């Protein structure tokens, strides 16, 4: 487990 | 009709056989053909797709430069076939990696938000299998939870096993407990009831 960033699509903002 | 996500991990950890004859992969493998079979010949009228995690390609709309790696779309939100039924049975094999399960969730509900625009369904679903042994970062889970709520899907866990002590490994413990704080929040008290076992999981589909 680990907290490496992500983008989430603009939808789910 | 009701929309469904079949979200399978397909990763190499899901190839060992150390319970009966059958691998993880091959009894999750299993449980979906019979579950597609059932809805083909009743002719029900949902719609169905597919997202594995751990194939050693990568297809899906978010995939850019190390991100959402290693996971592919194999059927879109459609009506099952007996094409899909034919893929699934030879094509579908086992992957030589890993991936992250909050990236296919997050693969799987763009899908949904996608494909059901402008339409009514009585019911929004997402069905996950997996044995929770790939690692995972956390990062934006709140995000997640927020749109499940909003969006109004309901959500099932699927495990090769019950939740004398099964050698689960930390990265499968941490999985756990992720998955019971995910439906906690979405259901309460009562939300912890929809993790279930590969056992019980073509029956927990289907009502």
């Amino acid at each position: 487990t680990t907290a490496q960033q992500r983008k989430c699509p603009e939808w789910m903002n | 009709k009701s929309a469904v996500v079949l979200c399978m991990d397909v990763g190499l950890a899901m190839s060992h056989s150390n319970q009966g004859k059958e691998s993880p992969f091959e009894q999750a493998k299993k449980v979906m053909m019979l579950f597609l079979q059932r809805q083909v010949f009743a002719e029900s009228k949902d719609e169905i797709a597919v997202v594995l995690y751990g194939t050693d390609t990568t297809d899906n709309a978010l995939a850019r430069e190390d991100q959402y790696e290693n996971i592919s779309v194999h059927r879109h939100l459609m009506l099952p076939d007996f094409d899909l039924l034919e893929q699934i049975e030879n094509v579908v094999e086992p992957g030589s990696v890993q991936a992250d399960f909050l990236d296919a969730l997050i693969v799987s509900m763009d899908l949904l938000q996608k494909e059901t625009l402008g339409k009514k369904y009585t019911r929004l679903h997402i069905a996950v299998f997996s044995d929770l042994s790939s690692p995972f970062s956390v990062d934006q889970l709140e995000v997640i939870i927020a749109n499940l709520k909003k969006a109004e899907i309901t959500l099932q866990f699927f495990l090769p096993f019950s939740v004398p002590g099964k050698g689960l490994s930390d990265q499968q413990k941490e999985g756990i407990e992720m998955v019971r704080k995910i439906m906690f929040s979405l259901d309460g008290e009562e939300g912890l009831s929809e993790v279930f076992t590969f056992r019980d999981s073509l029956e927990r589909l289907s009502i």
